[PDB]
């Protein structure tokens, strides 16, 4: 006998104030009771579960199932009813890498730990929550009733237990061969190195001699995998990385479940299909819980659709991430708030690509956009490399410094350089900071009747030209922003305007290039004309000149 | 201190579960040599997956060091931590601190570390060093002393930091000592040289009961509401009149008494914007009359323990920064500007972090906590880099403006 270490015990509780559960056990028939009498036994001898006595109060239901082919019965406990009453676990398994963060290892190793599993105990003193009864023959005598001694399959502590079990028997052995990798993945644990296969193998079986010390046997998997690994839905091959296959199906009658099952393809293969976009065809979902709706594709989601099948038409591939290389992120703005982006150490190899789309909001601006785009690239390269790329950006380092230094807010963009890459990010209109000599003063001046909806907009000039317009169906917000733009339209070049709505006013010193609201996008399209524009607020009802003037025309 | 303190949460409150957020390989990297040495020093132990909580945690660098320092963000756990009356009902912030001529920061934190921690409450205060890019699991710890930054250490080890001070605290009854969270606040009225000095002796005294020899030197002589003051010109355009209406029409808000008819008189017609408008007797005198009120302090301000401060802050351009104080809007306690920001002419975002550190300290200093902020910037920016100039052991709390406040004119 070689002594061998006791694998640590966590030690679990229920939730407090609840109890274990009680669940009654389903009757049974004959056969699923022979069954699973002849299972329990063989796990009672290879110590997983032990019988128990009457005094044990809980229960769990099991269950006999089975497959078609497989000419077996299998055993089935259902803790649902446990794990709603168990404590919360740290789930230290909820990320999982992302191919582009990884580094070559030629070498790849896979052994089974499915064995080394059942070596893993339960807290004894949580055991008696885990009893659970099989039904006995014409139930003529009591149930046999089992507890589990080893993390049961299916309760809630398992996945967090087990894997942190492995970590802490790995740690000694991964901390003294800094030049191996290890991830498990279901019971498969696969050791990676840059060796050569002789040393490679030799490291193997030192870590097989160290998970001996634990009495862990692990020989390699059944049927070796050979490349690509099917990970996570993506193919690991030993110098790149794809997704697995992305195949757009053909379809003339496309549902609302159609389009999500389109959406996440999409966006799957947006993590390496460089140019994907998926707006067109997410517009088609914006509000609907029924999926077999069938919503026609506008003429821009059909060409939105057939420009992803020509990006999907040919396999690319991600490269994997040399440390002694420059991290490199390059942007593109692609139209309706969708940005794409690559992220690359050689030009033309890409580690990774992505996509951004714009927010919600009734305003915005390209470089707001462009701005939030560098803010998530800059996370999610965090996340995988734990280093800030270097931004490659269609926007002038003019343009940027005038909006940064201008603009209301604080706003950042780290390290970056100007790419030539059409279209360009701009500044499509500047307002002025002082009054403009020479140019006409409007006064404008809007308002509209609560109850009636209608209402009126205007202006009047230092050189006595003037305009009312009236209105239906609108409100004193509108009629605001109306009169600002007749002002625009009927002025010259340059321009001063006055107005009194703080509503307007902070609608357009926010430097909105595109709006939800057609008067605005209006509005934008003549500051885009002009050569100067001054706008000045004034408050409302103070008697201030031509304001007051402009008020009492608009006001009925 | 072999006993400890009983702490619990608050009632139907469970430990916090928030998400470590990620960090740069260099971060990460610091942080396992301080909490490999942390470990082996055992004020702190790792733990195993039946802990399910989780406060964030990052690395910095304190104001004039290279070296990486460990900051947790106990911002949730504090918040879920039962309220305090450790010793007393209460002690009372010292009114006098914000008077006196000079004001010394010191950082006492790793006094912390000689307090255990009550065994029940230890797993509260889990935190996780995160993998890169998922890679391995994270490394799990939890603190087994009072760490720095929660609510709780202060209170636990008042009655043992009063003893530390009482000698000094007995030769010096002049100088004014007061504590928030891991900082001493030692201020006094004599000479630069000679409160340099007793600040001097006041570290050495802290060696011998058993540091850091860092420090911050504060002068609230200063700080007030600064007035509302309106141009002095000669020759007034209607678009300067404008702006006079429109600033007393806001100050009218703030103060009784401010009338603009005899101003607004002037722009009688439909003028142009650069036209010169000449004041009337009329029009100086209202003029004259409202710069009198602003002269005056604010009727009815007046502290409320009870109540949040508010901090409002406004890029002014060029390196500026505006900021106002407050509980009730227009009730403004304090407001303040701030120019050419310290190493970061180029960078609004450490501008703007640094300002929100420099507001805190006045506001610790002046009622003894940290106001919440109103800050002029897109919450994914600001989340994304303001750990990365931040230099202060608490985190104070903030909110954020999409709106272009019109005040920021009023301001200026
Ligand atoms: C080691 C490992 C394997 C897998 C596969 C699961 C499946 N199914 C997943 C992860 C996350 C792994 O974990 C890490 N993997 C790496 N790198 C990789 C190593 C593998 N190659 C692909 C490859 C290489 C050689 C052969 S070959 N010719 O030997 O057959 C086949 C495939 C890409 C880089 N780095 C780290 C760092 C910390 S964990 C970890
Ligand atoms: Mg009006």
């Amino acid at each position: 006998m070689v002594p061998i270490s006791p694998i640590e015990t966590v030690p679990v509780k229920l939730k407090p104030g609840m109890d274990g559960p009680k669940v009654k056990q389903w009757p049974l028939t004959e056969e699923k009771i022979k069954a699973l009498v002849e299972i329990c036994t063989e796990m009672e001898k290879e110590g997983k579960i032990s019988k128990i006595g009457p005094e044990n109060p809980y229960n769990t239901p099991v269950f006999a199932i089975k497959k078609k082919d497989s000419t077996k019965w299998r055993k089935l406990v259902d803790f649902r009813e446990l794990n709603k009453r168990t404590q919360d676990f740290w789930e230290v398994q909820l990320g999982i890498p992302h191919p582009a963060g990884l580094k070559k290892n030629k070498s790849v190793t896979v052994l089974d730990v499915g064995d080394a599993y059942f070596s893993v105990p339960l807290d004894e003193d949580f055991r008696k929550y885990t009893a659970f009864t099989i039904p006995s023959i014409n139930n003529e005598t009591p149930g046999i009733r089992y507890q589990y001694n080893v993390l049961p399959q299916g309760w809630k502590g398992s996945p967090a237990i087990f894997q942190s079990s492995m970590t802490k028997i790995l740690e000694p052995f991964a901390a003294q061969n800094p030049d191996i990798v290890i991830c498990q993945y279901m019971d498969d644990l696969y050791v990676g190195s840059d060796l050569e296969i002789g040393q490679h193998r030799t490291k193997i079986e030192e870590l097989r001699q160290h998970l001996l010390r634990w009495g862990l046997t692990t020989p390699d998997k059944k049927h070796q995998k050979e490349p690509p690994f099917l990970w996570m839905g993506y193919e690991l091959h030993p110098d790149k990385w794809t997704v697995q296959p992305i195949v757009l199906p053909e379809k003339d009658s496309w549902t609302v479940n159609d389009i999500q099952k389109l959406v996440g393809k999409l966006n799957w293969a947006s993590q390496i299909y460089p140019g994907i976009k998926v707006r067109q065809l997410s517009k088609l979902l914006r509000g609907t819980k029924a999926l077999t709706e069938v919503i026609p594709l506008t003429e821009e989601a059909e060409l939105e659709l057939a420009e992803n099948r020509e990006i999907l038409k040919e396999p690319v591939h991600g490269v994997y991430y040399d440390p002694s290389k420059d991290l490199i992120a390059e942007i593109q703005k692609q139209g309706q708030g969708q940005w794409t982006y690559q992220i690359y150490q050689e030009p033309f190899k890409n580690l990774k690509t992505g996509k951004y789309a714009r927010m919600r909001g009734a305003h915005t601006n390209d470089v707001k956009q462009l701005t939030e785009a560098v803010q998530k690239i800059t996370t999610e390269s965090i996340v995988i490399w734990g280093k800030t790329p270097k931004f490659k950006l269609p926007i002038q380092k003019e343009t940027w410094e005038t909006w940064w230094t201008e603009y209301w807010q604080a706003t950042w963009i780290p390290e970056w350089e100007f790419v030539n890459t059409p279209p360009l990010v701009k500044l499509w209109y500047q307002l002025e900071k002082e009054p403009i000599v020479g140019a006409e003063t409007f006064y404008v001046d809007g308002a509209a009747n609560r109850e009636t909806k209608l209402g009126k907009a205007g202006y009047v000039t230092n050189k006595g030209r003037q305009k009312v317009v009236p209105l239906t169906n609108t409100t004193n917000q509108k009629t605001e922003l109306q009169a600002i733009y007749l002002a625009l339209q009927d002025s010259g070049l340059e321009v001063n305007i006055v107005t009194d709505s703080q509503y307007a006013l902070g609608i357009i010193q926010a430097q909105p290039d595109k709006s939800e609201s057609e008067l605005v996008n209006q509005i934008i399209e003549q500051l885009i004309k002009k050569e100067k524009v001054y706008l000045a607020w004034v408050p409302a009802h103070k008697g201030i000149g031509g304001n007051e003037q402009v008020d009492k025309l608009v006001s009925a | 201190p072999i006993e400890t303190v009983p702490v619990k949460l608050k009632p139907g409150m469970d430990g916090p579960k928030v998400k470590q957020w990620p960090l740069t390989e260099e971060k990460i990297k610091a942080l396992v040599e301080i909490c490999t040495e942390m470990e082996k020093e055992g004020k702190i132990s790792k733990i195993g997956p039946e802990n399910p909580y989780n406060t964030p945690v990052f690395a910095i660098k304190k104001k004039d060091s290279t070296k990486w320092r460990k900051l947790v963000d106990f911002r949730e756990l504090n918040k879920r931590t039962q309220d305090f009356w450790e010793v007393q009902l209460g002690i009372p912030h010292p009114a006098g601190l914000k008077k006196k001529k000079s004001v010394t920061v010191l950082d006492v934190g790793d006094a912390y570390f000689s307090v255990p921690l009550d065994e029940d409450f230890r797993k509260y205060t889990a935190f996780t060093i995160p993998s890169i890019n998922n890679e391995t699991p994270g490394i799990r710890y939890q603190y087994n002393v009072l760490p720095q930054g929660w609510k709780g250490s202060p209170a636990i080890f008042q009655s043992s930091m009063t003893k530390i001070l009482e000698p000094f605290k007995k030769q010096n009854p002049d100088i004014v000592i007061y504590q928030y969270m891991d900082d001493l606040y030692v201020g006094s009225d004599l000479e630069i040289g000679q409160h340099r000095t007793k600040i001097e002796e006041l570290r050495q005294h802290l060696l011998r009961w058993g540091f850091l020899w860092m420090g911050y030197e504060l002068h609230p002589d200063k700080w007030t509401v600064q007035p509302i003051v309106l141009p002095e010109k000669d020759s007034w355009t209607v678009n300067d009149i404008q702006k006079l209406v429109g600033k007393l029409n806001w100050a009218s808000q703030i103060y009784p008494g401010i009338k603009v008819r005899q101003l607004s008189k002037l722009l009688r017609g439909t003028k142009a914007l650069t036209e010169v408008i000449p004041l009337t007797e009329e029009a100086e005198l209202e003029l004259a009359e409202n710069r009198e009120i602003l002269k005056e302090p604010v009727h009815g301000v007046y502290y409320d323990p009870s109540k949040d401060l508010i901090a409002e802050i406004q890029k002014q351009g060029q390196g500026q920064w505006t900021y106002q104080i407050y509980q009730e809007p227009f009730k403004n306690l304090k407001t303040g500007k701030y120019a050419r920001m310290r190493g970061a002419h180029t960078n609004d975002v450490k501008q703007l972090t640094e300002a929100v550190q420099k507001i805190t300290t006045e506001s610790i200093v002046i009622w003894g906590k940290t106001p919440k902020f109103k800050l002029p910037i897109q919450k994914e920016t600001w989340e994304t880099w303001w750990t990365e100039y931040w230099q202060a052991t608490w985190i104070p709390e903030w909110e954020f403006v999409n709106t272009p406040p019109l005040v920021k004119l009023w301001y200026q």
